[PDB]
């Protein structure tokens, strides 16, 4: 609205490799995440093919679309809910204190709907979890959604 | 201040002061960084070095400039001395965890933020609290051996 | 173990001593419904995950940003360094040094 | 420049420089080359030596001509340092694929046919990026150790 962040128009320069002020259709899932929106990649996907748009095929962007899609996709942050995050991962392993098996969440996160390589899962575990091979969640969570 | 530690100190200050005189000015500053290897030390380094004092830096002043910063400066045989307390039974760095608990459960000093900040550059052994002694070495001289 | 994934009714089975149980054609139908219902559930809380995931992936890229520059301009001296009198001559020399 | 390295261009300096007057000129050069074992040294390279220079060859115009050939020059510790932030578990050297793959997707300087270059003579392990170490040496001091 501009509240207009021009600020997003600029971070599009700093995705946009060649400077002809395009993004590919298949950096727009990222930078809309960059942008502070967590859109899910079938979301992303559905939203596209929705539009005849094939994300198969060379894909220039101009900002005018890109900007459109960004505000189509800010109306899903309300599904970002932290009690749900926790109670999950409190589901998810026995007694009363929150602790995943490293294993067990870097196996899930890889392989349970959209694939997270598995470089990804080691990245995002590297730091919070020790060599006792349990992972504290609640302070997992709270540092994953610090950025 | 002990006084092998001022005789140091009295050492940099006849190294940096290349004029001999006892007064170390701003062309001593700057002919003892391009000694150094800096040829682009900028006029406004030597001037915020300058702006730390009130007057000239004479021997005393350089002393009084020092004190003031290193208020908790330890010798590298006190640090050593406390870190084979907290390791009684000698040789063996001591854990992680427990400089964690230690630093945070008896004082505000050892808080953890600041845990998070000392295990920052002080690496993993020296953060965690196994390896010891080389952080007595970087309290004392800082910056990577 | 294995059922931990998917986004299917953990109610319309049940496990036990030599075999699983399972529903169809009703708890059947149940189940479905449930699994619709993770994929909003999933769906939604795999995104963020994917975005949160790339998101450490940029403090990562951007870390990076320098200590590569520092590797490539540092190999590509040397290259043309190597071939040079004065360099081999350092290099010979450079041990009787102390 | 760090101030070690530019202690180590002094002693270079002074060892090809025998007549110990600050300027290097083309006797310095072949008498040098000549107490290495180069007895056949043809005033020709030491003319494309002295080419390399606008005035006399100084301990200030030796510094500038290989600061402007080690533009991208990279002290081994620091070498080192990078490589054990990609093998950040310590000990092993990184495969081969990876860090061809992690050196054209990052940066241009990493394109292939200059991967290709570097596993040409820094051989196979070294090329692979299995081995390390050996790599950092090389590029601090050239040809086979």
């Amino acid at each position: 609205s501009k509240a207009a962040a021009d600020d997003f128009k600029e971070a599009f320069l700093l995705f946009d490799r060649t400077g002809d002020a395009k993004i590919t259709a298949s950096q727009v899932g990222d930078i809309a995440r960059a942008l502070g929106q967590n859109p899910t990649n079938a979301e992303i996907n559905k939203i596209l093919g929705n539009p005849s748009k094939e994300e198969m095929n060379a894909a220039a962007i101009t900002f005018e679309e890109f900007l459109p899609m960004l505000q189509a996709a800010a109306n899903n942050k309300d599904q970002g809910t932290f009690e749900d995050f926790v109670e999950g991962l409190r589901v998810f392993d026995k007694e009363g204190n929150g602790t995943v098996m490293g294993a067990e969440l870097r196996h899930v996160l890889a392989t349970l709907g959209e694939k997270m390589t598995e470089e990804e899962v080691e990245e995002l575990m590297k730091g919070q979890e020790d060599s006792n091979g349990c992972i504290n969640y609640e302070a997992f969570v709270k540092h994953i959604m610090s950025v | 201040f002990d006084e092998t530690e001022i005789e140091d100190f009295k050492e940099a200050f006849t190294v940096i002061d290349q004029n001999a005189d006892g007064i170390i000015d701003k062309d001593d500053l700057r002919e003892t960084f391009a000694a150094m290897g800096r040829l682009n030390v900028k006029n406004e380094e030597l001037d915020a070095m300058i702006k730390e004092a009130s007057g000239p830096i004479n021997f005393t002043v350089f002393l009084t400039m020092f004190g003031e910063k290193l208020k908790g400066a330890d010798p590298e045989d006190v640090i050593m001395g406390a870190f084979k307390v907290l390791d009684p039974d000698g040789k063996g760095s001591i854990k992680k965890s427990f400089l964690e608990e230690l630093l945070t459960t008896g004082g505000g000093r050892f808080t953890p933020e600041e845990i998070k900040n000392m295990w920052a550059a002080f690496p993993p052994d020296v953060a965690g609290n196994v390896d010891y002694k080389n952080i007595c070495y970087v309290i004392t001289h800082g910056e990577d051996a | 173990k294995l059922l931990g994934g998917g986004d299917v009714d953990h109610t319309q089975y049940a496990f036990g001593h030599t075999k699983v149980f399972f529903k169809a054609g009703l708890l059947g139908l149940l189940e479905e419904m449930r699994d619709d219902k993770l994929a909003e559930i999933i769906t939604a809380t795999q995104a963020r995950c994917r975005g949160f995931l790339m998101r450490v992936e940029y403090r990562a890229m951007v870390e990076r940003r320098e200590s590569i520059f520092c590797i490539q301009y540092n190999v590509r001296s040397f290259m043309n360094v190597k071939h040079w009198p004065w360099m081999k001559l350092f290099f010979k020399i450079k041990p009787l040094l102390k």
